């Protein structure tokens, strides 16, 4: 019970780098170029509300 | 910014004043007891104005501030400290030369050892003694002489200079001829800044002409008479303090054959004094600042105790202010030691006292912590409490001795300490009072009065004055049988005839007899 921190720095005092850290709450998005163009990997349920 | 627009857009204003909200989005180290009352003061209040007052006046510790000075390492090593030594020693000995060009400085030493002889071997006090008049009284022929004109005749003073560096003076010794010298050295500027404020101002002297002409011999008057006589507009006001200036002039000359010395060269042996002071009391206080360390360091092992902190490293301070002066570079043993012991020696000496209320000798201190020390083996290696008989038994002293010794221990307890824990209940509100007396017992006390200065009323004069004066009352100062009985022309057993008559005449009345009880 003290002053407010980010509740990611004790995630880095558990040897998290910045990565790893969004790597665990976040589903991530891969993203192709190719063809010079721009990809996307879709997933419909995602869609929901946009 | 952030500080001035968060406190101020937030708190609209709180509602119940949610100070655990504000305290948090604060810089610096928190968790402390200073920034508190800065922020309950503003909130209420003064509302409104006194959060515009907040900001622009926004716009710590003892200890932690101390190590921050302290943190000027500068530390040495023993090319360091040998140094430092060196120079110590370098001072010191060029304050003691300056000491032995003075000449009385013998001869109030050879004064006073004439005292001290006029009521460490007495033989040995008559050898170096003697030595020392010895060498002075053939310095001393050898200047009015002049035979070898200060050449070898100035051999014989500095020998007579290295004589007296031979005598190993008490602290009380030096201090007070230094004293002296400066004190001496104090009516010498006395008289020059007289004669300069006397001549230069008063009389329109410039400070140009009064340096070229005073300069010179400074006593005699050689240079006034040519100063008046110099036919300049600044030496016809000298007229006015013609016998200011020969009465400052006789005076210098005075002291001149107080100190029988050169008084163009007393400046410069003074001078040279004030020089080794300096040099001796600098290094001995870069060798106290170097040494801070170990103050502190040893002191944490003596916390608590009685005295705080802060007390305890500024005695191991002044303990190691202590061992600096007493150490020589020429020395084997070295000064992180030696200081060491000083140190503790300094605050444990410190801690004896002056930590509870009440005093204490040291020895009682001692005695204390012996028995706390006893006590704690004698219910460790049996099982059961220690026993006060068994515990004193272990000890050289009987037992009554232990008790009275308890009867020491403690602050004691503070008046303010809760108790019942009511709203709010103190010690000290519980603790009556018994030197004032009953508001019943006074009434009693003065109907008392009225009732013996009606009882005596009752009586005859040669009675009532008998029983009065020889019981004292009514007329402080009480008499015996004599003192009443010389006034009363019958002596003695006459007058304590009727004194046990008139006690006869108060069998009756019940007035005294209820007030008796």
């Amino acid at each position: 019970r003290r002053r407010k921190l980010p509740a990611t720095i004790i995630l880095r005092a558990l040897n998290y780098t910045t990565e790893q850290i969004l790597d665990l709450f976040f589903e991530k998005v891969i993203f192709e170029i190719r063809d010079n163009k721009l990809q996307m990997e879709l997933v419909p349920e995602r869609l929901r509300g946009e | 910014q952030s500080q001035l627009k968060l406190l101020v857009t937030r708190g609209k204003e709180q509602g119940y004043l949610t100070y655990a909200e504000v305290n948090d989005h604060l810089p610096e180290d928190i968790v402390d007891s200073d920034q508190i009352e800065d922020i309950i003061q503003m909130i209420n209040d003064m509302g409104i104005q006194v959060m515009e007052e907040a900001p622009d006046a926004d716009d710590t510790d003892p200890v932690r501030m101390y190590m921050r000075e302290m943190g000027t390492v500068e530390l040495l090593t023993r090319e360091g400290e040998i140094d430092i030594a060196k120079r110590i020693e370098d001072g010191i000995n060029q304050v003691q030369c300056s000491v032995a060009e003075y000449p009385e400085a013998i001869t109030y030493l050879l004064e006073q050892y004439d005292r001290v002889e006029a009521e460490i071997d007495p033989e040995l006090a008559r050898e170096k003694f003697a030595e020392l008049r010895a060498q002075y009284v053939v310095t001393r022929d050898t200047i009015k002489a002049k035979g070898r004109s200060h050449a070898t005749a100035q051999e014989e003073i500095l020998k007579l200079s290295e004589v007296f560096k031979q005598f190993r003076l008490v602290p009380k010794q030096f201090d007070y001829l230094v004293n002296s010298m400066r004190v001496m050295m104090d009516r010498v500027r006395t008289q020059e800044r007289l004669i300069m404020k006397l001549c230069v101002e008063q009389c329109k002297m410039p400070k140009k002409n009064f340096i070229t002409l005073f300069t010179g011999n400074e006593t005699s008057d050689t240079w006034f008479n040519a100063a008046i006589a110099m036919n300049k507009p600044w030496s016809e006001k000298l007229h006015d303090v013609s016998e200011e200036v020969h009465r400052a002039l006789q005076k210098l000359q005075q002291i001149e054959e107080e100190t029988g010395l050169t008084i163009e060269q007393v400046k410069d042996i003074n001078r040279r004094m004030s020089i080794g002071e300096a040099k001796a009391r600098r290094a001995k206080k870069e060798m106290v600042e170097a040494n801070l360390r170990l103050v502190i360091s040893i002191a944490k092992k003596y916390t608590n105790r009685g005295l705080q902190f802060l007390d305890l490293i500024q005695e191991g301070n002044i303990g190691l202010m202590k061992a600096v002066d007493k150490f020589e570079y020429r020395r084997g043993y070295k000064f992180s030691t030696y200081a060491t012991w000083w140190i503790r020696q300094a605050i444990t000496r410190s801690i004896a006292d002056q930590a509870r209320t009440i005093r204490i000798p040291v020895h009682m201190i001692e005695t204390i912590n012996k028995l706390n020390r006893i006590s704690r083996q004698m219910l460790q290696e049996m099982g059961r409490e220690p026993t006060p008989e068994e515990l004193a038994e272990r000890m050289l002293m009987p037992e009554d001795k232990i008790r009275k010794v308890l009867k020491i221990a403690k602050e004691p307890i503070s008046m303010e300490t809760p108790i019942g824990d009511d709203e709010d209940s103190h010690l000290g509100d519980f603790i009556e009072d018994t030197t004032l007396e009953l508001p019943l017992d006074s009434a009693t006390t003065e109907s008392l009065r009225a009732a013996t200065h009606d009882v005596l009323a009752g009586l005859t004069a040669r009675e009532a004055k008998v029983l009065r004066m020889r019981f004292g009352i009514d007329m402080n100062t009480d008499y015996t049988l004599e003192e009443v009985g010389k006034q009363f022309d019958v002596t003695r057993e006459r007058i304590r005839q009727i004194e046990a008559k008139a006690l006869r005449k108060l069998r009756h009345p019940s007035r005294s007899e209820v007030l008796r009880s």
